[PDB]
């Protein structure tokens, strides 16, 4: 192997997905405002 | 013939037992390889003295 020239070694990047979204959208909040039961 | 003559109820069970799974939830990953490729060389030639 004259040109060693990496092929299989790479970075490895993880997108992050967790959410902790707040009970229903501010849209839906603003129209039914929540009371906690 | 004015009656009523039946009716349909908004009923649901409560699922203290797991009667119903509803709808799933899972985990999913896709991989997307970015291999780096060399370019052409440019060059500035000096006398080697």
């Amino acid at each position: 192997n004259y040109n060693e020239k990496s092929q299989r070694d790479f970075r490895v990047v993880t997108i992050g997905y967790n959410l902790a979204a707040s009970r229903q959208d501010e849209f839906a909040e603003r129209i039914y405002p929540t009371t906690v039961i | 013939d004015l009656a009523v003559i039946g009716f349909e109820l908004d009923t649901r069970f409560t699922n203290t037992n797991r009667r119903q799974r509803g709808h799933l939830l899972q985990t999913r990953a896709l991989q997307f390889r970015h291999p780096i490729p060399m370019h052409a060389p440019v060059t500035l030639p000096m006398d080697t003295m």
